[PDB]
């Protein structure tokens, strides 16, 4: 349980959203080990380096660790939780749809297509302003 | 088994198979109807589309969420499973999708119910291309309300909306209302001179048939969660419950003809390639624009050594679609795509016109899927992160528009569907080939179909404009058994019956001489109940 | 519109009598299923051959209130003229009335009903008449209370005739007084405790909350289904806010009668936060047509989610119900929620229709099994509804069927 808590609040901090959901990156942290076999020793890596330098956020560990080997991993955290997909084949394992994070920030307008907006006529109305970022 | 008799005997259950074994079952006879694909549920569809991965969903894959049976394949393009082989200058026209099952592919569209314009019944006599319908559109046309009423078509009741074709009746329901990226393409456009009008549309604008009104799920092509708008699996079920038996997983092979050239029997196998036989005093083939044919042609005889129905040499010939040319950019001003179905408006200014004569009529559209499973994508692609990613994943997802232009195609000899002697599936039947060209017709309709494409883009102030170098499928198949009047030029006659057996029909759009511009279902389903009349005519 | 009119309206008369949407209003030929059988409504419009035109307004009164025709056989009680027993006589004669001059004549004769033996004849109705004491003198005011109270009570009892259906019935199919709208099963669905419990009966309900739903059939907490929807589509939604009034202010008054294992109201259920598991349906792709989906929230998930949310709380604007908080979900008494998964809704108030598809076998969308009915329904009643609640394929199967069959429909066998 403790690498699931280090995965959850690396994740947490990678993708700047606290509200992540526990299965979902239960799922991702069993299928990322399934892959790499050091998956544990690089989110220890990448959670060490976000304490000793003390970043802010995930854009300035992006910024300052942009040529280090522990890059590749955190864009894979990234793309998994954000796409809830983690390999790149037409046969990959969906962990997350409707509660992936690229959905959310066009979800106060846009259809999530096999789950409704409310209302049969629910468009008659005008949309909210690209330069309001919803929530979560 | 052995005998499975019938009055009449449906081979396909899509929907035109299903809509005539119902109109077969609701006046008396005995229908068997056979399909070679398996069962299929709605739920379980939409489960594997959602689990279908988001490159999936941004590239629009219309056929894994549907799984495809080893004994009777369909075509699958997220990555090529090579059922449907296709050559010529443009294979890459002619590579769309069909799904096999009770339901057939109708299970996936994006139910747009057109009705084609007279002039489009009489394109030789009119132009001087093409060929001409066996019938006129008067003929047609209360069969397109009785198709329309069935399955329950919205439309634009009250508006001049073009030059189009006439009506008797209003539509059984009115057009629901246009989402915000409708609404703003409209307006673009008339400001560009093109007139945007409202897509006649078998969805539910009201509760209709028992079924809900349409949300707004997004998810026409390639499943409707919720049922709010038709698939041919509705007249399957209410034929069945009728007393028509179904039999799934029913690959045709082979058909028996005596003396007069009639059907006396046909024989298809099953997933484990055991042979059955059917005998019935009327057979229909309901299969496809591509199965058909190829059903037609598996299955000659001695009596007819090139294929059945084939004295013409035309089985397989004359195949038509609409070409279409692609196009994505990222808009000036938000679009926000997504709101209402997926396909809800289009330019139909050009769909008639005197040019007719020298390059293809055109119809020139726009895409209402949602762009945020392509923002997503295209954003993550980008390696952003924090706060830029979602302004990207949010501005792209505002911002995306596709663009459709399709044209209208003359039925050529040369585009022929002989089969394959190359590849074959599980059963030992050969796959079936296509041979594709487009012709200058279409070329010059193209060229300004792509300057048109260019002038709404820089209307709309696209960036980042992606057109397609390549004719691409349409996926409503039209051609193979063509209609007319010669039995020595002509597969069925002005009631879909084959000129060589009168014991035979082909309910499909196999038989339309002419593609039209826009999409050929309701035409095709309009034809098969013209046959249902005439199959009832025959047995009563 | 005239006093004769709005008193068929508020008796709905013009639904039982009306064979559906086609079938010329008052014609008669709907078929009524009793426990013994089908019971088909005459004919009703003022033909002087094949109606009752040649009814004078005694014998009008007579079958009205007392089940007896003009030749003088006993009428089915599928009448409710135990309820119209205490109707005034002027109501009566506006509605004889009505019934002359309103309603164009209709010449066609009904379905004659024909039920199995012993209930072939109808003249040991008088023995049933007799021991149900539906007589029966005309409703006068009780000046104890208001005069709202006591419209409301004409309303429900003597017109609307809700205790047709909330109070149960006895082992002769005779109204149970003692437990006075306290929930019956009629037929495939069941309707629940409408007294002043506060939480077996309508007792914790608003005022608002019940008018709204009177007049419209849709809350944020109830929404009507089944024999309530077209009760509300035919009479309720066409009577006066006055009327509707009156029977919240009658209903108010009803006394409680409580249910065994009821601890908190029927739409005060929390849902719990949990759901399904995408990653484990990764499994199912490639297999169409789900029968190795028996999980009961991937089938939620697959057939339901759609409309009501993943979590069950429903669309924004409220046009698709919160399942958690629902009176039909939150009910310890199953019934109502399998009627619902198995026929759908379907509601045209106001001239907007309502519907929600069925999902029984005759379904058009998605046709489910009893086994994967009872599947979704304890998920529902576990996570959204009613946790002491259960669901087992019998009793779905017993809901299509068209409930549990009554003890005297034994001696039709
Ligand atoms: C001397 O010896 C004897 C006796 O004495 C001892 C006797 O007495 C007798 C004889 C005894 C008898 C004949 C007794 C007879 C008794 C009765 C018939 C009385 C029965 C009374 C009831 C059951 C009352 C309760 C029911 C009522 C009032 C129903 C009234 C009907 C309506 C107003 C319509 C209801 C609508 C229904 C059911 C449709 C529901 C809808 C759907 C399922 C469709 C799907 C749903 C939706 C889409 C949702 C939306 C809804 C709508 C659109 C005998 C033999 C005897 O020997
Ligand atoms: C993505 C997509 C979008 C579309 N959008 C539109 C649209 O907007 N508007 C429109 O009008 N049309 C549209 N179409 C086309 C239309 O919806 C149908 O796909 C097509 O018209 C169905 O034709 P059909 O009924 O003749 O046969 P199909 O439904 O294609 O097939 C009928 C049945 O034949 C069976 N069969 C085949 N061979 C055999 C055999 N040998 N033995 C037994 N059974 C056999 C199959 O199993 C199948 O069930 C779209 C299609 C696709 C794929
Ligand atoms: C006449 C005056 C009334 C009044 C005040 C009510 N009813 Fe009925 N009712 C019936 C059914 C089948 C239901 C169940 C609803 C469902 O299946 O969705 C109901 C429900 C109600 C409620 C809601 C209670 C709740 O907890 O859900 C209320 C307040 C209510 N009713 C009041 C059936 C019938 C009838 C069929 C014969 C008739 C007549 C009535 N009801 C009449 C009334
Ligand atoms: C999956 C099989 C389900 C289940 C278990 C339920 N629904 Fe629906 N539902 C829909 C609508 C429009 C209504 C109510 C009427 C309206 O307000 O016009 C309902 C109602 C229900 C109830 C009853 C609620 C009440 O308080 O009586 C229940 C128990 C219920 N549903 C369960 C709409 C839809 C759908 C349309 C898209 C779909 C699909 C479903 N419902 C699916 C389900
Ligand atoms: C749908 C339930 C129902 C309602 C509500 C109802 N009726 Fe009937 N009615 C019946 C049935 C069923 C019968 C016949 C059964 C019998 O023979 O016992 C009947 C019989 C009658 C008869 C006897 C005529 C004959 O030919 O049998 C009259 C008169 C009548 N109803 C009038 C009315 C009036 C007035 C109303 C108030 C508007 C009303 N009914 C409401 C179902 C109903
Ligand atoms: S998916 Fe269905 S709900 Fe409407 S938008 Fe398409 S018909």
């Amino acid at each position: 349980r403790d690498s699931i808590s280090d995965f959850m609040q690396l994740s947490a901090f990678a993708t700047g959203h606290k509200n992540l959901d526990l299965n979902i990156g239960s799922a991702l942290l069993l299928a990322f080990e399934a892959q790499k076999h050091d998956f544990s020793t690089q989110i220890k890596a990448l959670r060490e380096h976000i304490t000793k330098n003390n970043y802010q956020d995930v854009e300035a560990l992006d910024a300052a660790m942009k040529d280090d080997p522990l890059h590749p991993t955190l864009i894979q955290i990234i793309r998994a939780w954000y796409s809830g997909v983690i390999e790149d084949e037409t046969n990959a394992k969906v962990y997350a749809f409707e509660k992936a994070l690229m959905y959310q920030p066009s979800r106060d307008v846009v259809v999530i297509p096999t789950y409704a907006h409310n209302g049969p006529n629910y468009w008659v109305s005008e949309p909210a302003s690209v330069d309001v970022m919803p929530a979560f | 088994n052995e005998t499975l008799s019938a009055d009449v005997v449906i081979i396909g259950a899509g929907i035109c198979g299903s809509l005539l074994a119902h109109k077969l079952v609701r006046n008396g006879l005995s229908v068997l109807l056979l399909d070679a694909g398996p069962r299929r549920d709605r739920s379980q569809i939409v489960e594997n589309w959602r689990n279908m991965p988001p490159d999936n969903k941004s590239q629009y894959d219309y056929a894994t969420p549907y799984p495809s049976v080893p004994w009777a394949p369909h075509t699958n393009y997220f990555p090529d499973n090579n059922y449907l082989i296709v050559k010529g200058p443009d294979r890459t026209a002619y590579k769309q999708g069909i799904i096999k099952g009770v339901g057939g592919t109708t299970w996936h569209w994006a139910a747009s119910s057109w009705r084609y314009l007279p002039n489009d019944f009489k394109l030789h006599s009119t132009y001087g291309v093409g060929r001409d319908y066996a019938m006129s559109y008067d003929e047609l046309e209360p069969y397109y309300y009785e198709a329309e009423c069935e399955m329950g078509v919205m439309g634009p009741n009250g508006e001049e909306i073009t030059p189009s074709a006439p009506r008797q009746n209003p539509w059984p329901m009115t057009s629901m209302p246009y989402g915000y990226g409708d609404r703003t393409f409209t307006e673009i456009v008339s400001k560009l001179g093109f007139s945007n009008t409202p897509v006649p549309q078998a969805r539910n604008s009201r509760p209709y048939d028992g079924r809900p009104q349409c949300c707004g799920n997004n998810n026409c092509m390639p499943i409707c969660p919720i049922g709010a708008m038709y698939n041919g699996v509705y007249a399957a079920i209410k034929a069945e419950k009728l007393g028509a038996k179904i039999i799934p997983n029913a690959v045709v092979y082979a058909m028996e003809t005596d003396a007069k050239n009639r059907i006396t029997a046909i024989s298809f196998y099953d997933p484990d390639k055991q042979s059955h036989r059917v005998v019935a005093k009327t057979f229909v083939i309901a299969a496809n624009g591509i199965e058909t044919p190829k059903l037609l042609l598996l299955a000659a005889n001695d009596r007819n050594p090139h294929g059945i129905a084939n004295s013409s040499d035309l089985v397989g010939r004359n195949m038509m679609d609409h070409p279409g040319i692609g196009m994505s950019f990222q808009s000036a001003e938000p679009i926000w795509a997504g709101g209402g179905s997926v396909q809800m408006s289009s330019i139909t200014n050009f769909r008639d016109g005197d040019f007719r004569s020298e390059y293809a009529a055109t119809q020139i559209g726009y895409n209402n899927t949602a762009q945020n499973s392509r923002a997503g994508m295209k954003a993550l692609s980008m390696g952003l992160v924090g706060k830029k990613l979602d302004e990207e994943i949010r501005r792209r997802t505002a911002h995306g528009v596709d663009i459709y232009a399709n044209h209208e195609v003359l039925p050529d000899p040369n585009n022929r569907l002989v089969l394959s002697k190359d590849y074959k599936d599980a059963l030992g039947i050969p796959h079936p080939e296509v041979t594709y060209d487009v012709g200058e017709y279409v070329r010059k309709s193209a060229a300004i179909s792509r300057q048109r494409l260019m002038d709404i883009a820089k209307a709309m102030g696209g960036t980042e404009i992606e057109m397609t170098p390549y004719f691409t499928p349409n996926n409503h198949i039209t051609g193979g058994t063509i209609m007319g009047h010669d039995p020595r030029d002509s597969v069925v006659d002005k009631w879909l019956r084959t000129h060589d057996h009168s014991n035979l029909f082909l309910a499909t759009g196999a038989t339309m001489a002419a593609s039209g511009t826009v999409n050929s279902t309701l035409t095709m389903a309009a034809l098969s109940l013209r046959a249902a009349d005439a199959i009832l005519n025959d047995l009563k | 519109i005239s006093r004769g009119h709005y008193l068929a309206i508020a008796a709905d008369c013009a639904a039982c009598h009306t064979n559906g949407r086609d079938g010329q209003f008052l014609a008669g030929g709907y078929a009524i299923s009793s426990p013994m059988g089908n019971i088909y409504s005459t004919n009703i419009t003022p033909s002087k051959t094949h109606g009752i035109g040649n009814y004078t307004l005694e014998q009008f009164s007579k079958a009205l209130r007392h089940g007896i025709r003009a030749d003088g056989a006993q009428l089915y009680p599928a009448m409710p003229y135990d309820a119209y027993n205490r109707l005034t006589d002027e109501d009566v004669k506006s509605l004889y009335a009505y019934i002359m001059t309103e309603v164009k004549p209709v010449d066609a004769p009904s379905p004659k009903t024909q039920l199995p033996f012993p209930f072939s004849i109808r003249a040991s109705l008088g023995i049933w008449k007799i021991a149900a004491r539906i007589e029966g003198k005309p409703y006068v005011f009780d000046h104890t209370h208001n005069d709202d109270w006591n419209r409301g009570r004409y309303l429900v009892d003597e017109l609307a005739h809700c205790g047709e259906c909330h109070t149960p019935r006895n082992f002769l199919l005779a109204p149970n007084q003692s437990a006075y709208l306290a929930g019956a099963d009629i037929g495939s669905w069941r309707a629940p405790n409408i007294t002043n419990a506060p939480q077996s009966g309508i007792g914790s309900w608003s005022d608002q909350d019940l008018f709204q739903y009177l007049k419209t059939g849709k809350t944020a907490h109830a929404r009507a289904a089944g024999p309530m929807a077209e009760a509300i589509e035919h009479s309720l939604q066409y009577l006066p806010d006055a009327d509707i009034s009156a029977i919240v202010t009658y209903l108010r008054s009803v006394p409680a009668k409580a249910e065994s294992g009821q601890t908190v109201a029927n739409f005060e259920h929390a849902g719990r936060p949990s759901s399904y598991s995408v990653a484990n349906a990764n499994s199912r792709r490639s297999n169409s047509t789900l029968t190795k989906t028996t999980d009961g929230a991937a089938l939620y998930e697959a057939v339901c989610a759609s409309c009501h949310q993943s979590d069950g709380k429903g669309s924004k604007d409220g046009y698709y119900p919160s399942l958690v908080g629902n009176t039909t979900t939150g009910q310890l008494n199953p019934n109502d929620l399998i009627a619902s998964i198995l026929y759908g809704v379907d509601r045209t108030t106001d001239n907007h229709e309502i519907l929600m598809p069925a999902f029984g076998p005759d379904s058009l969308v998605q046709p489910l099994t009893d086994e994967q009915i009872a599947t979704i329904a304890d998920y529902v009643l576990s996570h959204f509804g009613n946790a002491q609640a259960t669901v087992s394929a019998d009793a779905v199967k017993q809901v299509r069927a068209g409930g549990k069959q009554v003890p005297l429909a034994k001696l039709a066998s």
